[PDB]
DNA sequence: AGGCCGCTCAATTGGTCGTAGACAGCTCTAGCACCGCTTAAACGCACGTACGCGCTGTCCCCCGCGTTTTAACCGCCAAGGGGATTAC
DNA sequence: TAATCCCCTTGGCGGTTAAAACGCGGGGGACAGCGCGTACGTGCGTTTAAGCGGTGCTAGAGCTGTCTACGACCAATTGAGCGGCCTC
């Protein structure tokens, strides 16, 4: 064999499966969004990075990550994604 | 204490100013007020991101440092405020 | 008769003037209430370091200007001297606003 | 004696991996410690813009009678969203061409 | 009487088309010598992966529509519908570049 | 061995499509060979990027995954073949 | 029964400080290890770029027939040089003004 | 009571009396320099650490350093940098 | 025992022997004494010289396809500066040649 | 059975790779940078020994020799020496 | 207000140490480069068809200019407390 | 996170022209209608290297044991480097 190399194929599917359960997919697409998920990934994790350095934070917390998303991600689906991750992080708190 | 009208706090003769520094001969009258509604949205923007530093600083005076990171944000950074 | 200058060449004294200068063409106070002004409509109750007001001012000065630069460069391209807000939005959207 | 390995993503009710995500920022040199709600909250952020996407694509193709997921979808589904457009101004994508988008000084009378 | 086409037509035609579809416009092979011979401007007998070929394509495509989707604003400022390389390099001072 | 001209492989029917890709209805006999100067200069910024990638990489063959590094790098990302 | 104090600055032979250079890359989050060439090389540089920052500023002050440095001359300097310009394209200056530019359109005859 | 704040104002005040032993400062033109070398010194180790992600590098070594150079620092200004770098690193290794 | 040694020009971190131009001042009869800072100074001038003379060579060299140095890309170097012509006016190269240099009446037309 | 005969060979050498790491030497070449050497050395002594006779200092210091370069080499190359030697004593004091 | 000079402070680093990083070596193997094969896509080219661009004279009008006025800006002053920071 | 303090900001106030505000004779500016040289989209045949599909292969891409250079870190100690100052 090779290399396990890691992608975002199987998580890209399922959510996909969840908004259109009948539509395929071309492995183009999905290497474009497994491109798109890395390049916003790394957006958002050095703006964290940043902020935890202007407010000389050690440690980087869902609150740096909301402000991030807050700087980064414009408007209702900012606030439409504070709302998905909240929830998300209530379920987790909650378990 | 609520102010309404500052954005015409920034002077028709100021603009002129401003315009003679970025070299403007012949300014039309429909400029002014264009322009006072694109700093209105730079500015929003930049201090938008300014607010967003200080309450997530917990604060509640705005620092020129967060004035800095806004710019940064936006690829217009400047020198000379202990950055 | 009282000395009268050609129209434009006061224009032309004002921009040899103006980009000598270095100072500040903005007054102080009211862009200070115009920054307290616009930031409580989204945060309230905000104080602000005087510092950082001139600092607002130094930037959205030279973001001006150097929106002015595109502007005449654009007049110039639409070989006109009398700048129209076409001009700035030309510059706002090919910059990518 | 432990108990069931279970996945936290599915304790986030979701399908991004949390593990992934958290091993990456452990790893991506930006601060040493992660706060335990921020790759949940970063991965749910991912896949509510991911299923708003996918959904943006699979309407898209719907739209042009296609049931596969193509990069021309994709072009057609993010750079009509503003929102997304102005998130994602200078990002190209590969074979996905361009909007349609003439102007209307250059149609004709 | 063949038939011929209003000049533009053929032209607006292209533009539907290639706004429609998203093929690469550029012959794939003269590129890659192209790519090969500037390689060695800067080191000799470097090797491609035809990848590597491909993505530096669609890189120079999407950077050229940039470009003359500038070149039109520009050009319609300039009140035309022919650009003339003056829209060009207005636009690339416009970008900073 | 060199080769010395395939710029002019980037032929003017390929800068004519691409200009109706672009939107460009009528492309004056001067735009194909400054536009080939103008992507001239980009690929030599591209590929001298490249190029540094290539021997910090301590390789002889040219990999995409560079390429990507320098157009991110140039505020150009490209999506579709990172990875 | 300790070895003299002399520091790595002076083993560069140069003003940037090694010690400072290092510790903030080391604390700036880039990697957790880092090469010894790497701060003393960015030093180096660093202080070669100041360096004919402080040249450029220097023949501005002399012509314009003050001792001291303003940022006009900052501005003067920075704007006048075509490498330093592509390294700051961007940079926005406190008090600098602009460059003495006029187009040939708006000048008389 | 206060506390420090640190400031690369002596070490650029000791180079402009190298290269210019009769020539004067102002302080915001060295608030104005401050900003440069922050500036510049984090766009140079962000160009690092991405030099070190890209090639798998735990470490960022002299090598990742004067890539970054010759990346971000353009023409001649890169060439003299590698000069006065060589020379300086080659000089340390001899300390 | 004893303490080990560095070169002078290793202390001055300079490639020209500081012992050598030292030894040949004080035994070239100029004077009997010499102070510290005239053979490190006289050997740093020497040194820049040559490399700038050389990365003339070196760049002469590069123009005419050739990867060695020869004394034609040394006398094209040292008549095409207007420094090192007045260095050197009265000297006399080996082999050099001289520049292409034809008047404006020796060409036709 | 012979004798060594000096010459300025590795300097040079070591000086070109620092400025030219690829290009070669002809060693006649190398003969007129000797030669030139030591003509622009026994120029500058001679120099530094009359300043020394004109002052009637007996010792020869840093002072006679960047006289003797403001004297022969004009302007430019001599404010680049000027330049270089003092951050030269300067390092050398340091050391 | 630069700069300078006496005061403090944390910073910088050497000796050693313990651990991992990646460099070099090395094999392997799979796609790059090379090579000879057929094909209609590319192509570029001279051609006569329709249209682009910016310019003279004019036309209409639009701020730039030149002082006057004026009210609030600016610079100065005395007062309150906010919050920013800093050791715990 | 409770304190807190002190210092830095915020509202108030007694005048000031600097700055804004204003209306007017005025030259300049912008720019379409239309003649006019003209600069290039366009039908469409032709060439040839581009496209296609086809092969032996090895230079380097990538993978795998090594091992030593390689650089971070702790109690300590320093010499530089910064919080102050004042004054020329």
């Amino acid at each position: 064999k090779r290399s396990r190399k890691e992608s975002y194929s199987v998580y890209v599917y399922k959510v996909l499966k969840q908004v259109h359960p009948d539509t395929g997919i071309s492995s183009k697409a999905m290497g474009i969004m497994n491109s798109f998920v890395n390049d916003i990934f790394e957006r958002i994790a050095g703006e964290a990075s940043r902020l935890a350095h202007y407010n000389k934070r050690s440690t980087i917390t869902s609150r740096e990550i909301q402000t991030a998303v807050r700087l980064l991600l414009p408007g209702e689906l900012a606030k439409h994604a504070v709302s998905e991750g909240t929830k998300a992080v209530t379920k987790y708190t909650s378990a | 204490k609520v102010l309404r009208d500052n954005i015409q706090g920034i002077t028709k003769p100021a603009i002129r100013r401003l315009a003679r520094r970025g070299g403007v001969k012949r300014i039309s009258g429909l400029i002014y007020e264009e322009t006072r509604g694109v700093l209105k949205v730079f500015l929003e923007n930049v201090i938008r991101d300014a607010v967003t530093y200080t309450e997530h600083a917990k604060r509640k005076t705005v620092t020129a440092m967060d004035v800095v990171y806004a710019l940064k944000r936006q690829g217009r950074t400047l020198y000379g405020f202990g950055g | 008769k009282p000395h009268r200058y050609r129209p434009g060449t006061v224009a032309l004294r004002e921009i040899r003037r103006y980009q000598k200068s270095t100072e500040l063409l903005i007054r102080k106070l009211p862009f200070q209430r115009l920054v307290r002004e616009i930031a409580q409509d989204f945060k309230t109750d905000l104080r602000f370091q005087s510092s950082a007001v001139m600092a607002l001012q130094e930037a959205s000065e030279a973001y001006l200007v150097g929106l002015f630069e595109d502007t005449n460069l654009a007049a110039i391209h639409a070989k006109r001297v009398t700048i129209m807000p076409k001009d700035i939005q030309l510059a706002r959207r090919i910059r990518g606003e | 004696a432990r108990a069931k390995a279970k996945t936290r993503s599915s304790r986030a009710g979701l399908q991004f991996p949390v593990g992934r995500v958290h091993r990456l920022l452990r790893k991506g040199n930006y601060s040493e410690r992660v706060g335990a709600g921020a790759p949940v909250y970063l991965a749910a952020v991912l896949e509510y813009l991911t299923a708003e996407i996918l959904e943006l694509a699979g309407n898209a193709a719907r739209d042009n009678k296609k049931t596969r997921i193509i990069p021309r979808h994709l072009q057609l589904a993010i750079r009509n969203d503003e929102e997304l457009n102005k998130l994602l101004g200078r990002v190209t994508i590969a074979q996905g061409g361009v909007l349609p988008n003439i102007q209307a000084v250059l149609l004709p009378k």
